């Protein structure tokens, strides 16, 4: 069916033209068991105050646009009380729910690829050098891809067909993905569990997964139609818990 | 100690013997005959089970 | 049997409302359409299997990971032994096979292939006994030997293997020796909590070093030797498969690249010839 | 002691043997396995995933995003082909760099049936019908829709469901085909032709875009591992 | 005789194998074992013993007895720290030479929770209260008692019982930490601050001395033996 | 299983008179305080073990104990063979590991690693057969060979092993051969009852000697060889653990030292940086 | 003679075989799987058993 | 595992033992003692069975 509703915390999300819900690699986000845990102290578990939908900034799908990416959970640094527990606790563990919505018309056309890339290590633009943190993820805005080659000395290689990683951009469909076809679809929701090699990790020096939105089939329309087609991203943490409470840093 | 297992032959004296000599589990031979698979996690990672003959939308 | 492939069940003509070909990729779903839905097929008993395509049969093949040379000369004591910070990034054929997966957990066999020669110049040997090599593994933080004939070559706790030339290659087994629960091939993050330092997997690689030397002075001439290390991962579990790499590697500590074309060119879009 | 006799093949190093070896660090305590999601048990779980096919790889389109897109257009139509390529999933400019063809280059032999899924990424008011044909390699490649209707073909009506799976059967005389193919183990051609054509209302974009996907069925198999001819090096990477 | 085949790894000398060997002197009669008291079955029975921690190791105090003593004083107080050091039990100037840190340098990995016991060696008429804090490594080290009260802290009232065990928990994302640590497996800091301060009667010494102890709990573990970087030589000792 | 570590039982808040943190070190007692007494913890199932930290896994690793050289020349018959009064004090890496315990009782495997070379000068060999070495153990009081080609190299009762160059290293097993009931690493006392003589462990070391030689004349040139002895103590029981040593060793028969600092210096007492 | 014992594996065909070939007890392999311990002799060497929750003095 | 089979001796302790050590059927020794035959396919490839004593035509 095409109508869904996802209620988390004090916030709901209603859609009327939905494809389905892709759920990670099969499993649902849950809490850390006693069989796998290694932190000795008691973990905190804020149910409603942390696990709720946060709406990020809006971008503009232009006719010459090529792609964007957000790195998580760094994109929700100043989003409510989820970002306040990250500063006070040394450890964190959470799953997510990534709702991406872009409605245009019956007369517009286009396509998007919404992947969630775990451990998306990204390559620099000047080889024999290294990126900096200010070039990987902005504070709330989207870092975009470039159609041509990136010339910078400390930026990500933001070419689009190599996906910023050195791999084929068509082969990104292994990861949990949907497609926003403006002919059939309106929104794309992806539920990602906690994917890491360690049971918990500090969510300041480790981007857990990267959300990429890439238009494979570009946007065209007619001059009678609208000329502003925005994309909005709404991400909710799910089953979040923390350890290691100390002073806030930073700040 | 004699773990008699079957050899590899193609479907149209097929048994072999294997002893573990050393005291560590990393010392063993390779587990070349574990042929499980579950491709539904990447092919069908959905919340609702999708039928082929029924329409998707 | 295990683990065979599915058979094609026989099919006749049809006129149905249940069309299986028409689907929707927008849900992020790969279709389960077998050939019996779009054409008439016959009952064949497919006896093929996927034993050669499992994870354990794909990775349990030894590959070279380093090539190290060392002398037996006098002077320049850095050339009298070789060093290796342990990596799986220096040789590309094993680096690309590992980097199809994000995480990996396995045991390993490590085979050392040492092959020597006689160095040229005046005052050659003309009668030499066999050579013997000591291949010491130093876990992270141990005493590093500054040269050959050092106190750190005693190795009361470091595992060392002594090997005379002419016999079979040296080989031992190593368990899953990581700190975490999987060898992270990719690490999207930093080393310091202030988002500064070393971006990438090079901060997670803390496995130790490998040192190899001649335990014999000789006293007449020089003989170089070439240690080649071989890695065979066994008892392998793997998680989160990645796309295979497209651009060629540049560095042994980075995923840095230069942007390459997606495929090789062809003449036309409809180029069924020739 | 016991009298033995060393057979040929002693003191050799075969890279793909299954032998026991003494552990370097004995009685080592390994960290416990945690349930990481996404476990790969077989490489055919990766090749069974659809991935976008660069069928438009005519330079200059391989250094852009236009390699993955198929142009379709308006008037009049149907004396033109949509696309066309040989069926060679391991050795082709089209789809050896896809997810199916990357794992195929690690092996020498392949078998089974290949799926091709086609998404229509035009507007929601655009109609159309196409013919998606596959031809066995016995004869010459087709040049029009009268020669292409005789092979295995489906007819795709674009509507509320915007995808159609053309499932290429496994028709050969051998149980396996080579990955690096030749004139002996050739598989044929895959063509696409206009059935009726695009009819758009006034105020709609006249031209659209089709995307191509490729994956394996549940009877696909590979055999005879080898190294890929895809990546190279000259010296050790520092 | 029997046909064998020599695998790779033959005629080598691995220093940590478990093989049988023929005895040089056979049928040797060994002296009987007498019950000597103090049998060591495991090395963790030595690391579980408290030993005095040189936290005052600022030169010049390492060539004297003053390295083991902590100065506390009188007026007024509490805008001053008592001591402070990183949590690095294998690689630190503070407590790598203690009983816990000497056995840790024989291994590469370590895990578990570490105890710190503090004896107050002042006079029996002196009062006082202290704050013994431990901080996870996520943020900057604390500079006062307002930033140090948020971490794991106990409050020690000096009285008839003159010791308090601050038990550092095992909080990390990995099951093991390296002994030779780095920026990745850092564990944090251990600080101490005045809660109220020393109040002594007239005729009592105004300044006192705190001693620090360190040992392991019952869930401590080590792994991956290596040689210590603590002792060296150049030639054979005659 | 065996031998795992204790789990942390879960804990809530409390307000008790039973304070477990406040204790008294004056009784000479190390406290049994687990983290559940001073903070709220959670139930984790700790699956770690202490198998790698036992006595047998700590000491059953071979370490070098001597390095001895000998010739095959003519003239100076003391250089034609090597001697060793058997010690565990000459190489430091095994000396420090033994000296964490006062007493020790074990069996042993002894591996000999011999590595030769060709000595320089005129009239070289240019065609030599393989070398063979005899490694005789003399229990205390036996006939000492004055040189090579002696009557004492018959060894009708002394255990000797003959080893050609090119094969695996020689290895035999030795029981607990002490006079007492434990190898005393430390001996606070004298040798004579009048409190005179040899203070220390050097009077208790009566284990015999080890002699190694070439059994072949050669007749053309000189080839030096280097015997390296390796000790692996197995079936180990140990008593009365000692503090590990701080100052570096000087002598092979003494605990004499020079007074070293207790640790390395740091800038301040409150030096949490950087 | 076949003393079938268990290998070393980590808790989330594990048996090996061992023969004693020589006539001496010092000829055997190492006793690497004896994991007893008693740390009470050095941690609590008291005449009276001390309780944690009860005060010492 | 002990597949005790008979040796080769001429008709006027004749048994041997064989273990399969490796996990593949192509690793085995040769099948030197399979002595079947059927020469009627080339000697008598007829549709009708021909008798010797009866005339052919
Ligand atoms: C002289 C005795 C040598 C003993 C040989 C042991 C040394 C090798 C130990 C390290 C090998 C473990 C496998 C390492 C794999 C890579 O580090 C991971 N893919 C990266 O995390
Ligand atoms: C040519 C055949 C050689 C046979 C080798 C046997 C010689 C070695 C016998 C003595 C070794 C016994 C172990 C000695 C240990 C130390 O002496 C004690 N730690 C000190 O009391
Ligand atoms: C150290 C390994 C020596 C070889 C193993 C002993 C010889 C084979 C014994 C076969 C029966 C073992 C008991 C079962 O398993
Ligand atoms: C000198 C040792 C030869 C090898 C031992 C004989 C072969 C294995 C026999 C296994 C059964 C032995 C009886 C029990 O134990
Ligand atoms: C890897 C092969 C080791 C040798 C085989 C084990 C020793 C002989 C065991 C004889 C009984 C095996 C059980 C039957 O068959």
């Amino acid at each position: 069916d095409r109508v869904r509703s996802i209620t988390l915390g004090n916030s709901t999300i209603t859609t009327q033209e939905c494809a389905n819900v892709v759920v990670g690699y099969g499993v649902w986000p849950s809490y850390l068991q006693d069989n796998e845990a290694t932190a000795e102290d008691q973990p905190t578990q804020p149910d409603v105050a942390t696990c709720r939908f946060y709406t990020l900034d809006s971008i503009q799908w232009q006719k010459e646009s090529d792609g964007w990416w957000w790195k998580f959970p760094e994109a929700l640094k100043n989003m409510g009380l989820f970002g306040q527990n990250m500063e006070y606790h040394y450890l964190g563990r959470s799953g997510y729910t990534i709702h991406v919505q872009c409605n245009a018309s019956k007369f517009h056309q286009g396509c998007l690829l919404v992947v969630c890339v775990p451990e998306a290590e990204m390559g620099c633009s000047d080889v024999e050098r290294e990126v900096v943190a200010a070039s990987l993820s902005s504070e709330d805005t989207a870092k975009s891809f470039s159609r041509t080659e990136s010339n910078g000395q400390h930026t990500v290689q933001t070419v689009v067909y190599n996906a910023g990683m050195g791999v084929g951009v068509g082969n990104l469909t292994i990861f949990p993905h949907q497609w926003i076809n403006l002919r059939t679809n309106n929104s794309a929701t992806i539920v990602m569990p906690y994917i890491n090699s360690v049971p918990m990790d500090n969510m300041f020096r480790h981007y857990n997964f990267t959300l990429m939105i890439i238009p494979f089939a570009k946007l065209e329309y007619t001059e009678q139609a609208s000329n502003y087609v925005p994309i909005t991203v709404t991400v909710a943490p799910m089953c979040a818990e923390y350890n290691g409470l100390r002073l806030a840093s930073h700040q | 100690g004699a773990q008699v297992s079957t050899q590899k032959t193609g479907a149209h004296t097929i048994h072999y013997t294997n002893i573990n000599y050393y005291k560590d589990a990393a010392s063993n031979s390779a587990n070349r005959q574990d042929f499980t698979q579950d491709p539904s996690k990447f092919t069908e990672p959905m919340k609702d089970v999708m039928i082929k003959s029924l329409p998707a939308l | 049997a295990v683990a065979r492939v599915a058979d094609t069940m026989p099919t006749g003509p049809r006129n149905t409302e249940s069309v299986p070909a028409l689907t929707a990729v927008e849900t992020g779903h790969t279709s389960q359409v077998v050939p019996g839905d779009t054409m008439q097929t016959r009952h064949v008993k497919n006896y093929h299997s996927r034993t050669e395509s499992s994870i354990e049969n794909f990775l349990c093949r030894a590959a070279c990971v380093y090539i190290a040379t060392y002398k037996s000369a006098g002077g320049t004591p850095t050339e009298r032994y070789a060093s290796w910070r342990i990596n799986t990034r220096q040789m590309v054929q094993l680096r690309r096979k590992f980097e199809l997966f994000t995480y990996l957990r396995f045991d390993m066999e490590i085979t050392f292939v040492i092959t020597s020669t006689q160095d040229p110049g005046t005052q050659l040997a003309q009668d030499m006994p066999v050579l013997t090599h000591q291949i010491m593994y130093i876990p992270p933080g141990g005493p590093v030997p500054n040269s050959a004939t050092d106190f750190a070559w005693q190795s009361s706790t470091n595992p060392s293997i002594f090997w005379t030339e002419g016999c079979a290659p040296a080989r031992m087994s190593v368990p899953f020796i990581s700190i975490g629960n999987a060898y992270s091939n990719f690490y999207d993050g930093w080393s310091h909590f202030t988002q500064e330092g070393v971006y990438g997997f090079n901060s997670l690689n803390n496995m130790g070093h490998i040192y190899v030397r001649h335990v014999n002075e000789q006293s007449l001439g020089v003989s170089t030797s070439t240690l080649r290390v071989y890695f065979k991962p066994k008892h392998v579990r793997a998680w989160v498969p990645r796309p295979p790499r497209l651009s060629p590697y540049v560095k042994s500590s980075n995923v840095n690249f230069k942007p390459t074309a997606v495929t090789t060119e062809r003449k036309d879009i409809n180029d069924v010839g020739t | 002691g016991l009298p033995t006799m060393l057979t040929p093949g002693s003191n050799q190093f075969l890279t793909s043997d299954d032998f026991q070896s003494p552990s370097a660090m004995p009685q080592f305590d390994v960290t416990p396995e945690m349930k990481i999601p996404g476990e790969v048990h077989n490489l055919m779980e990766i090749a069974e995933v659809d991935s976008v096919v660069p069928v438009n790889n005519t330079k200059e389109n391989i250094n852009s995003m236009e390699a993955y897109r198929i142009p379709v257009t308006g008037g009049d139509q149907l004396h033109t082909q949509v696309f066309g390529f040989q069926m060679q999933p391991g050795l082709n400019s089209v789809f050896k760099r896809t997810l199916l063809g990357e794992i195929l280059n690690y092996y020498a032999h392949w078998s089974g049936s290949v799926k091709l899924t086609f998404v229509f990424c035009g507007s929601a008011m655009a109609t159309g019908k196409f013919l998606l044909a596959y031809s066995p390699p016995g004869a010459s490649p087709p040049q029009n829709r009268k020669q292409a209707m005789l092979g295995t073909h489906v007819i795709w009506d674009v509507g509320l469901q915007s995808s159609c799976v053309l499932c290429i059967p496994w028709i050969s005389q051998t149980h396996y085909r080579l990955v690096q193919q030749d004139e002996y183990t050739s598989a044929g051609y895959v063509t696409c032709w206009y059935q009726t054509g695009l009819i758009v209302p006034p105020g709609a974009p006249p031209s659209c875009t089709i995307l191509c996907f490729a994956s394996a069925c549940n009877d696909f198999s590979v055999r005879m591992l080898r190294d890929t001819p895809f990546i190279e090096q000259t010296q050790l990477l520092q």
